[PDB]
């Protein structure tokens, strides 16, 4: 009740922190949704976080080159997409690992097991395995798109 | 299984989405919710 | 004490002070009198520049809001008198130095001209043969087409109009003098915003279009009806004869036989022969049906007069705008529009920012609506007039918009009172300026990558012998399907969602190909991949200009870098080489950068217009029915690469400009080179800084002291702000003059 | 430096205040007393309301604190000159900063030791060639 | 100016038409039209809606030099404070975007310095200058006589 | 000719049955909706029942509104 | 189609999409003139919509979009 029908408030109750509590920044839905993504989900080991993020990213990264790459109008369309996505995930893993190497040179913190050298390295390992796996399974599903189509239509029974 | 109606590629992916993904996700959310032991 | 009239108030909210400022000439000989930092006189050359820099900065001259208001009111009268002098000059040159009657007798075989050049030092060649034995400069302002639509048939009517314009200028000048010196209205009078809005809606815009509907019905429409019927202009009665002899109207319009009775009895349909909803264009002239425009002005007048009754003044009925504003507040926006009424009734700069933004947007809307719905007889067939009017109104609109940014910033620095803006819309805008600007920043980056970057992709693919990997209508397509859908909706509208309309509002959306003489006046303007790409270029450049000016306004008070920017003012060069360097943090410098970006945006807009109209719309039509365009439909395949614009647009069409020597177009080549030179010249001021020049001036002052010729008014290098102002003024002047010469040579050399 | 006291100004929040630097590196505090609840301009954007009595506010930089201080002592009908500015570290250490010796720096106060003073003119700096391959510059010698 | 001079005169000489330079070099429209405008025709046609030839690389480099020149203009006209404040907004956005939150910079992003802006703008300007003119010189002379 | 059909001065249906009726309706909603009914410069004294009830500006404005309503309604009921 | 011959045509409710179907069931449920598996409606909804004046698929679609809006309200 009262007089505050207002939907925007000071972020975390401190009006002098440069941020605002808004329906996009700090609603219950965004808190629960962002807070349960692999990056923030409570209790997860960084290996599983990396694995999940890599699965999602490797899976979806096959598409752009698959439909729009230079081999899209060749007999090696899906292989071209796969090669592109694999090389991209390799470069991304190198970027993640270089980041971990440079930002965790000093004393290791304690609150965030992902924000350590060991944790960020585990995240990179999981991300590599998940990205390569997701890219290869997206490629495998696309390369056998006819059997997936017949499966979804019942063309085999 | 086919369809001559408009945009007949929609059941193709919506039937798996309604039968597999929607129930899996909603049951998983409700499962983690009813088991949540946060005080209150 | 000057002239003392009686009083002239009739239970009015009129309130004035009698003779506050006596008429006198002494201060005319005291330059800089209005600025205390200038009145003593000069000591350095900077004193001169600032004298011009602050001449109209009425805030910086006096802190009294009433005196500022009075200065502004009289300045407005003076400006109106200037505009009257200019317009009467146009009409006088039409009366005495034009081929207007000759053009009127045969507008398809003669080019409009209204400036004759004296023969001296060879420049007489500019008097090109425009037809009918007339020699002069071809005009692209569309004055002849306006004068024909209005129903002018004689030099003497234009001359009488010029004399009326001079008398009007004298009247405006006297009113300005009178209301500054004799009867100056009080601040209470200016703040009557409700009454001012009632009068500007019902009286200025409503009665304006009502009187013009009257002139169109009684003068324009019968005279043009006879002109398009092939009647020679000398055989047509004078405008007043249709009012003295109503049988002339009645035989041109049978509804006139019934008179005014159908009007007062709501039997308006009887008037359907002269109050029309035809749509489309006039088949004889290529312009909008004058009857349509008269019906349009009648309806606009009724609308505006009705609108002029919303606000409360002296009679209890009506609205308080303060109340309305205060009622509009929501869960997302705190106190809402509270405080806006006080801002817009005490701050001249706030009103000017709003009004500049809207007036510039309106001028742009005018360009866009007049090209595709050509309102004047024979304007669409005159491709030079079409291009020139479009681009001219574009540039005026862009300048007004940038000025709106400037004056939003000036409001923030000078008139914003934080105690009067607690948790209202302005306050919350300030309180999440970072979110706003970081997001606008990202949208501009995304729009640039996915518009210009598409062009770079296409250039690289085409150079690599890979046409099938391009973004084009024949490869990877970017169809603007929503614009195509709305065009289809407009084409279907006359038969469905606009029943009582006979034709489309514009043939650009689709339909027939309206051609007058052998040239197309208007035809369906189709949209494809190149049109998609250039529309996103437009969205990108507009977004960047908005980014710059909006950041200028929102950070004029402070930033994380400079938390006391407000104390530094609206116009200042920086706050030193510290903090890494703070040059160009002021709102003025944001306006300075936004000028360049607006110039960029509009250059691309007008190039798009020129190339698309020459490629896909304009052209000549054979008696067989087919159309052959000016640049042979090259837009779709060439406008999708930067090389295409460099070669098939700029390089190809510049051939007229650079070969203009030895003909009447020679001045356009002259001014093409002139714009180029001014552009290059601006780079000296923009790429350098005043310290170097001050030292060079030191050496030259030594040279002068050597021969005992140094001036008492010591030479100083231009200030940092002035260096930027000169640089940007010359950049815009040179570039715009270049494009102007180019456009005029092209559109005049293409049939 | 004992423990900062004072109510925070009445303010609805903004995006222009503290960032990560405040907790990772350093932040700044300004206290001041006001004879009345009244509106002032936040150096980080917008309007805020100071409480009657003591006020304590955290900002990201020393300059924002001094800008607020000038606003307090030059833009209110009865001036506010009792403001104090402190530097605050993540460890909790509070370093009193301004006014350094309890007296504003614009006016002389006994007990201050001259720093950065030179017993010469600017034109009496030594030629750079005379001090090259050293670590100094003509104004450092 | 020097290289324009040399190239236009030697074009006339090599082609046997010294008269073009002798008669049209006395006015600047002559340079603008007979030298610059004319000798671009093959250059700008290295790639086309109709195909590609051996001058494609030089047309692409011509446009590239234009683009680099124009980019240098940005560092030369817009000065630092405007950029540092914009980067402050971008810094804010990064610190407050989830997921991207996970990553933090090792060096604080700040706008380029005053002198650095002059140097980098000049470097772009000069690169574009040289590459544009080299593309034009090479392509024109090899299309006429190559 | 394709033109929306109006009506000649009916002076039975066009008048009271529409125009005067719409004017009375505007009278009613103005009586029940105008904040300042009799705060005009012009008193126009004898306050009555409806025809000239509260103030000259109330009367004039509600009558202009009734004419807008009546014009719209007459024209609409006669096709368009 | 049902509007033309309402006594000899069976109204269909919606299309079937079941990857479990074999050839026999696919054939059995391409019925009532349809070119794909379909169920026939027994809610009387065709008779209702036809009686109240609706005659085209565009009208039914506009009704369904309007009901989307009403539910939103
Ligand atoms: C019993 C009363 C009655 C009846 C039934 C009618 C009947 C009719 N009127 Mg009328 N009218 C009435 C009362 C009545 N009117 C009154 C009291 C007034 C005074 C306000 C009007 C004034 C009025 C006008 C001005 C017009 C009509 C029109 C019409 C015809 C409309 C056909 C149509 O589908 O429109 C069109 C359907 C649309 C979906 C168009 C809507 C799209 C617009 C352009 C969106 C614009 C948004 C706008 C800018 C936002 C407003 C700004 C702000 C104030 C919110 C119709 C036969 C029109 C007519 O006569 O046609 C010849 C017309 O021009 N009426
Ligand atoms: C001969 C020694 C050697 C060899 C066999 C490898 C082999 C490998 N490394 Mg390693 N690396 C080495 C030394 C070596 N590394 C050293 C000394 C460092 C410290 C600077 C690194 C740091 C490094 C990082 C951060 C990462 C790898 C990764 C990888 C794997 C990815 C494939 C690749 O990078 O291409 C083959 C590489 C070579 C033939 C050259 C090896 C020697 C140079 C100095 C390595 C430099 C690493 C470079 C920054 C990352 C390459 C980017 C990538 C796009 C190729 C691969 C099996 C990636 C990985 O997936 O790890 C799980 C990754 O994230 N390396
Ligand atoms: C409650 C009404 C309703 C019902 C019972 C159905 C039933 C069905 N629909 Mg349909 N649908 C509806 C409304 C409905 N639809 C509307 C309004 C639209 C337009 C937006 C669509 C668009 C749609 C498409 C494109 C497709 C289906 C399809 C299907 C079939 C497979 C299920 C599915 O994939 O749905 C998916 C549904 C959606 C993507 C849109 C959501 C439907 C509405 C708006 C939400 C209903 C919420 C409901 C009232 C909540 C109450 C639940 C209750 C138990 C508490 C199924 C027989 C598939 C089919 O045709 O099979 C061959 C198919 O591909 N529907
Ligand atoms: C119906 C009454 C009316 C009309 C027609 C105007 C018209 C105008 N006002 Mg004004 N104003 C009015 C009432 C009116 N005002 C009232 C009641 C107030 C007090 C609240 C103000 C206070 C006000 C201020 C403070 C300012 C204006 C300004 C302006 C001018 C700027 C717009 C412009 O340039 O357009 C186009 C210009 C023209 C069409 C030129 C014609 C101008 C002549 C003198 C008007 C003659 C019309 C007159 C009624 C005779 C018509 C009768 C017959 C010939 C048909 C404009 C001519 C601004 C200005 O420019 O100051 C000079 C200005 O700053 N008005
Ligand atoms: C400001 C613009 C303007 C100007 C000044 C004129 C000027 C003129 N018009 Mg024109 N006209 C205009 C706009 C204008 N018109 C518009 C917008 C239209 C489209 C509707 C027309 C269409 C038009 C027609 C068809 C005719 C004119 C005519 C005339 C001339 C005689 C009318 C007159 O004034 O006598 C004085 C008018 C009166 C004394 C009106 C009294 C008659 C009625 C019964 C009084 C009712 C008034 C009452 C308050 C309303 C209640 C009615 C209800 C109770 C039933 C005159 C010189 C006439 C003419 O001479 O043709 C050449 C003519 O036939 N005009
Ligand atoms: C109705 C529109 C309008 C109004 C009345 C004002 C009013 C005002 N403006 Mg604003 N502004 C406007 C539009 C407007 N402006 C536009 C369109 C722009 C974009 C360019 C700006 C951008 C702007 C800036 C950046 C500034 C102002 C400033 C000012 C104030 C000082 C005026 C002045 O400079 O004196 C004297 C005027 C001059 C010395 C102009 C001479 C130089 C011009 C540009 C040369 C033009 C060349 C010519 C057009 C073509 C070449 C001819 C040549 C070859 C001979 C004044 C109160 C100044 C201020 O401090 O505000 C308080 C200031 O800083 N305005
Ligand atoms: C052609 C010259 C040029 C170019 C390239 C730019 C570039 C840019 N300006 Mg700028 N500007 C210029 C001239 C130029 N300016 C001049 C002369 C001025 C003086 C008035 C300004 C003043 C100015 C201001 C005040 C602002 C900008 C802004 C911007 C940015 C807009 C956002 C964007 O487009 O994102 C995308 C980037 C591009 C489209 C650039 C091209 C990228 C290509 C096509 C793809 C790159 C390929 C790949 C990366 C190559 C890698 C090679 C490998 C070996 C590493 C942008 C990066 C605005 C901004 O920052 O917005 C946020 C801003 O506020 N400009
Ligand atoms: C081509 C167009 C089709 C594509 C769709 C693109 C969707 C764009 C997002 C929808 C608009 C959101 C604004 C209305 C939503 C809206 O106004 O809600 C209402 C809400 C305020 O409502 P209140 O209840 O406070 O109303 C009280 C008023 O009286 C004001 O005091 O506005 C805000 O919360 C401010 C936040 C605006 C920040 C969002 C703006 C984002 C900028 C980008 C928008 C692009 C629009 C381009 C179209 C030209
Ligand atoms: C000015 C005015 C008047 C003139 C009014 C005019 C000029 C027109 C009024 C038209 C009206 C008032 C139309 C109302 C339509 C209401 C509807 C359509 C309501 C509900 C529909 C529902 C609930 C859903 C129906 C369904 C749909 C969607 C289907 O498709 C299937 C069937 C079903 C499920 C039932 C008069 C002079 C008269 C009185 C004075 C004021
Ligand atoms: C709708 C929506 C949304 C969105 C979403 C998204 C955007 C997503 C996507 C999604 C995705 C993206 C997904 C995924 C999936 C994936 C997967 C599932 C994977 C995989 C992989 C695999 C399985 C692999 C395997 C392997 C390995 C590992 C090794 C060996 C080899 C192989 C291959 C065997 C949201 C909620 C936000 C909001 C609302 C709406
Ligand atoms: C050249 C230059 C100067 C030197 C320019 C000066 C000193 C101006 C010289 C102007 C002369 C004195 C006036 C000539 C122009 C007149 C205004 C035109 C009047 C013509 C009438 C007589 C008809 C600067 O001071 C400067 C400052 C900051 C950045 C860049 C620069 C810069 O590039
Ligand atoms: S370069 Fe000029 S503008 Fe920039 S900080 Fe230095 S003095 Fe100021
Ligand atoms: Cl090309």
């Amino acid at each position: 009740m009262a007089e505050s029908n207002q939907v925007v408030q000071a972020y975390n109750g401190d009006p002098f922190v440069g941020h605002l509590s808004t329906p996009i920044s700090d609603s219950a839905f965004t808190r629960t949704f962002i807070g349960n993504l692999p990056a923030y989900r409570k209790g997860l080991s960084p290996i599983l976080r990396g694995l999940e993020v890599g699965m999602a990213h490797g899976y979806f990264l096959i598409g752009p080159w698959t439909l729009l790459g230079p081999l899209r109008d060749s007999e090696y369309q899906y292989i071209g997409g796969l090669i592109g996505a694999l090389a991209l995930i390799l470069v991304a893993t190198a970027a993640l690992s270089s980041y971990g190497l440079v930002t965790f040179q000093g004393e290791q913190g304690s609150g965030d097991t992902l924000q350590t050298a060991d944790g960020w390295s585990q995240f990179a390992a999981g991300f590599f395995v998940g990205g390569m796996g997701g890219a290869f399974v997206a490629y495998f599903l696309l390369e056998n798109l006819s059997v997936v189509d017949g499966i979804f239509r019942g063309l085999f029974n | 299984m086919d369809g001559s109606y408009a945009a007949s590629y929609l059941p193709w992916i919506l039937i798996p989405m309604v039968g597999w993904l929607f129930p899996a996700v909603t049951m998983g959310l409700l499962f983690i919710h009813i088991e949540s032991e946060g005080e209150g | 004490m000057t002239i003392s009239p009686p009083e002239r108030e009739a239970k009015a909210k009129v309130s004035v002070d009698n003779n506050p400022v006596p008429t006198s000439f002494e201060k005319w000989g005291k330059p800089g009198h209005f600025d205390r930092t200038l009145a003593r006189g000069p000591k350095t050359t900077t004193w001169i520049w600032n004298l011009h820099a602050n001449a109209h900065d009425f805030d910086s001259q006096t802190s009294d809001l009433e005196d500022v208001s009075r200065k502004i009111f009289s300045a407005h009268f003076g400006h109106l008198a200037v505009v009257f002098v200019w317009l009467s000059g146009m009409y006088f040159h039409g009366a005495k130095f034009s081929n207007y009657e000759g053009w009127l007798a045969d507008p398809t075989h003669i080019k409009p001209s209204a400036q004759v050049v004296w023969p001296i030092v060879g420049q007489g060649i500019l008097n090109g043969d425009v037809g009918g034995g007339f020699h002069g400069i071809q005009i692209t302002s569309g004055l002849f087409y306006l004068w024909r639509a209005s129903g002018f048939t004689d030099s003497y009517q234009l001359y009488c109009t010029a004399i009326g314009g001079l008398v009007m200028a004298a009247l405006m000048l006297f009113a300005g003098w009178f209301h500054y010196h004799v009867k100056a209205p009080k601040l209470e009078w200016f703040q009557n915003v409700e009454s001012m809005m009632n009068h500007h809606l019902a009286g200025l815009l409503g009665l304006g279009s009502l009187g013009w509907a009257g002139h169109q019905i009684h003068v324009s429409m019968p005279i043009n009806k006879l002109l398009d019927a092939g009647v020679a202009p000398k055989d047509i009665p004078l405008p007043h004869e249709f009012i003295l002899e109503p049988s002339k109207m009645a035989e041109l319009y049978p509804s006139f036989a019934q008179g005014l009775t159908p009007f007062f009895t709501l039997n308006w349909g009887v008037y359907s022969d002269f109050l029309t909803f035809k749509g489309g264009l006039n088949p004889v002239t290529g312009g909008l049906w004058l009857s349509d425009t008269a019906h349009h002005h009648l309806a606009i007048a009724v609308l505006f007069i009705i609108a002029g009754h919303m606000y409360r003044t002296n009679w209890g009925i009506g609205h308080s705008m303060k109340e309305i504003l205060e009622a509009h507040k929501g869960p997302f926006t705190g106190e809402g529009h509270k405080g806006l009424y006080e801002i817009l009734t005490t701050s001249w700069h706030a009103q000017l920012a709003i009004n500049l933004a809207l007036l510039g947007s309106l001028t742009i809307i005018v360009a866009q609506h007049m090209y595709a719905m050509p309102p004047y007889p024979y304007q669409a067939i005159d491709y030079a007039t079409q291009l020139s009017l479009f681009t001219h109104h574009m540039w005026i609109g862009g300048f007004l918009i940038v000025g709106a940014g400037a004056h939003g910033a000036i409001f923030m620095v000078r008139d914003y009172d934080p105690a009067k803006n607690v948790n209202n819309l302005l306050d919350r805008m300030l309180r999440h300026r970072d979110a706003i600007i970081s997001h606008l920043n990202w949208v501009c980056i995304f729009l640039g990558f996915h518009s210009f970057g598409l062009y770079i992709h296409n250039d690289t693919m085409r150079a690599l012998g890979r046409p099938q990997d391009m973004f084009s209508d024949t490869a990877i397509q970017l169809q603007p399907i929503f614009a195509q859908w709305v065009q289809h909706l407009h084409t279907l509208a006359p038969g469905a969602t606009a029943p009582n309309a006979l034709a489309t509002a514009s043939y650009a959306f689709g339909g027939e190909t309206i051609a007058v003489a052998g040239k197309v006046a208007m035809m369906p303007i189709t949209l494809g991949t190149a049109d998609f790409m250039v529309h996103h270029i437009h969205a990108f450049t507009i977004h960047v200009t908005a980014l710059i000016l909006l950041k200028g306004v929102l950070y004029a008070r402070s930033s994380r870098l400079v938390p006391d920017k407000a104390n530094l003012g609206f116009r200042f060069p920086c706050d030193g080489p510290g903090r890494g360097g703070t040059c160009q943090v002021s709102g003025w410098d944001h306006v300075f950068l936004g000028l360049f970006w607006m110039y960029n945006s509009l250059s691309i807009v007008i190039f798009h217009f020129s190339w698309k109209m020459q490629s896909d719309v304009w052209g000549t039509v054979s008696p067989d029915g087919s159309v052959t365009h000016v640049t042979l439909g090259n837009f779709a395949q060439s406008a999708i690469t930067i090389n295409g614009w460099l070669r098939d647009f700029l390089w190809a069409q510049a051939a007229n400009v650079i070969n203009s020597y030895g003909s009447a177009l020679s001045a356009y080549g002259i001014m093409f080179l002139a714009g180029h030179f001014v552009f290059a010249f601006s780079l000296m001021f923009l790429f350098s800084g005043r310290g170097y020049w001050q030292e060079l001036i030191e050496s030259i002052v030594w040279a002068h002291n050597k021969l005992n010729v140094a001036p008492a008014i010591q030479p100083r290098a231009l200030s940092i702000i002035q260096g930027r102002a000169v640089g940007v003024a010359h950049y815009l002047l040179g570039g715009i003059v270049t494009t102007w010469a180019f456009f005029l040579a092209r559109s005049l050399s293409i049939g | 430096m004992t423990e900062l006291s004072g109510q925070p100004p009445k303010f609805g929040g903004s995006t222009g205040g503290l960032l990560s630097k405040a907790n990772r590196e350093e932040k700044y505090a300004i206290t001041w007393t006001s004879a009345s609840e009244q509106v002032f301009e936040m150096p980080t954007g917008g309007a805020a309301i100071m409480n009657e009595g003591e006020n304590l506010l955290y900002l990201a930089r020393k300059e924002q604190c001094l800008a607020l201080g000038t606003q307090l002592r030059t833009k209110f009908k009865p001036k506010i000159q009792d403001y104090k500015i402190y530097r605050v570290y993540p460890s909790g250490e509070v370093q009193y900063l301004h006014p350094a010796d309890g007296v504003f720096p614009e006016k002389v106060n006994e007990g201050r030791e001259a720093q950065g003073t030179k017993t010469r003119r600017i034109g009496q700096n030594p030629e750079p060639v005379t001090i090259k391959f050293s670590g100094k510059a003509p104004y450092e010698v | 100016w020097l290289t324009f001079y040399w190239h236009w005169k030697h074009l006339g000489v090599w082609s046997g038409n010294v008269a073009q330079f002798n008669e049209n070099s006395t006015y600047l429209m002559g340079w603008f039209r007979d030298y610059l405008w004319a000798n671009s025709a093959q250059l700008i046609n290295g790639y086309n809606p109709y195909g590609v030839n051996n001058l494609s690389v030089w047309a692409w480099m011509f446009l590239f030099g234009h683009l680099v020149w124009a980019t240098g203009f940005m560092f030369l006209i817009s000065w630092r404070g405007y950029w540092q404040e914009l980067i402050e907004t971008i810094v804010w956005a990064h610190e407050r975007t989830p997921l991207a939150n996970l990553v933090r910079w090792k060096d604080k992003p700040v706008a380029l310095s005053i002198v650095q802006a002059r140097l980098v703008g000049l470097a772009h300007f000069t690169v574009g200058y040289v590459l544009t003119y080299a593309a034009f010189l090479i392509a024109s002379t090899a299309g006429k006589f190559g | 000719l394709a033109q929306a059909s109006p009506t000649t001065a009916g002076w039975s249906l066009s008048v009271g049955i529409i125009m005067c009726l719409c004017n009375v309706f505007a009278f009613v909603i103005g009586y029940f909706a105008i904040q300042k009914t009799g705060k005009g410069k012009d008193l126009a004294l004898p306050q009555l029942a409806s025809k000239k009830t509260f103030g000259l500006p109330e009367l004039l404005a509600t009558m202009s509104f009734g004419h807008i309503l009546g014009a719209g309604m007459v024209l609409g009921l006669a096709s368009s | 189609q049902w509007i033309k011959d309402p006594l000899n045509i069976r109204p269909i409710a919606h299309a079937i999409w079941d990857p479990h179907f074999g050839e026999g069931a696919v054939n059995a449920f391409t019925q009532a003139g349809a070119s794909n598996p379909v169920n026939i409606a027994y809610s009387g909804v065709y008779h209702w919509f036809y009686t109240i004046g609706m005659t085209t698929n565009q009208e039914l679609y506009s009704g369904a979009v309007f009901l989307l809006v009403l539910a939103s309200l």
